[PDB]
């Protein structure tokens, strides 16, 4: 993230981070869905140019952290991954379409004041919620602070999106972010990846997953947006990918 | 089933278990009334 503020311990405890091995380094960020169950972008573990195309046993997930640079002794949790599942159609050929994939935690993770599931959802709240003008959260690290950053950011009206960038956008996107006359008030980069665009329902009071940031253009780059996989669109696939298990 | 997923799902142990409010959270709400 740019000019977010500290997370408050506890703010977002379905936070995931994604590893690496070897280097132990950050990858991606990704959210808990479940006990057993992270969701993810797909471009995170597979991106072929690149010669990107990490395997179960290449990765490792800590999950309840505020910080990135100490251990948190009886807060954070590890998991190693059973199975990785990249949606069938995930397009990184063209435009990232369908950037999601699905995480299965080797053994599930106790729930505490730190770390619970965010809630994936349904059509009517999709309808209700995501709309231009309405805010949601990213949350992510410092791209310099140590601590989980935190952006609040509003959804952008879908003919502007189009017009911000050249990669063709489905109706499997969306886009956030302020317009460039607001000036500097937040961003999601490039470098949050993978991690969740969180809304809360004024109906329920729960925190939704509406978006996984899939690409930035601001930032360290000069365009305006960020670009995040649109997970109403996909939530089919994820209870099939569940229920099949 | 997986369904609507936990009964729990979204409500955070530290804030709205707690009826506790985050410190930017008010900001997201107001986005809806605008």
């Amino acid at each position: 993230t740019v000019e977010g503020s500290d997370a408050e311990i506890g703010m977002s405890p379905w936070q995931v981070m994604l590893f690496r091995k070897s280097p132990q380094e950050l990858l991606c960020g990704a959210s808990l869905i479940s006990d057993r169950w992270v969701l993810t972008a797909a471009h995170c573990l597979l991106y072929p140019p690149w010669d990107k195309n990490f395997t179960e046993n290449d990765l490792l997930v800590r999950i309840g952290k505020h910080s990135r640079t100490r251990y948190e002794r009886n807060i954070e949790k590890i998991s190693m991954l059973e199975k990785i599942y990249i949606h069938p159609r995930y397009n990184w050929r063209e435009n990232l379409d369908r950037d999601i994939a699905l995480m299965k935690l080797k053994k599930p993770v106790a729930f505490s004041d730190y770390i619970h599931p965010v809630c994936l959802p349904d059509r009517e709240t999709a309808a209700s919620l995501l709309q231009a003008g309405y805010k949601g959260r990213v949350t992510g690290w410092g791209n310099q602070p140590s601590v989980l950053q935190v952006v609040n950011l509003p959804i952008v009206e879908r003919p502007v999106c189009k017009d911000s960038t050249r990669i063709r956008i489905t109706d499997n996107m969306f886009c956030a972010g302020y317009k460039p006359d607001e000036g500097k008030r937040g961003d999601a980069c490039e470098g949050d990846s993978g991690g969740p665009f969180v809304m809360k329902s004024p109906f329920n009071n729960r925190w939704y997953q509406m978006g996984i940031v899939s690409w930035g253009e601001g930032c360290d780059r000069d365009g305006k947006y960020g670009f995040y996989t649109h997970v109403f669109r996909l939530k089919k696939w994820i209870q099939k990918v569940i229920d099949q298990f | 089933t997986f369904g609507s997923g936990e009964a729990d799902c979204g409500l955070r142990p530290l804030f709205e278990k707690k009826s506790l409010e985050d410190k930017t959270e008010r900001e997201l709400l107001e986005s809806y009334i605008d």
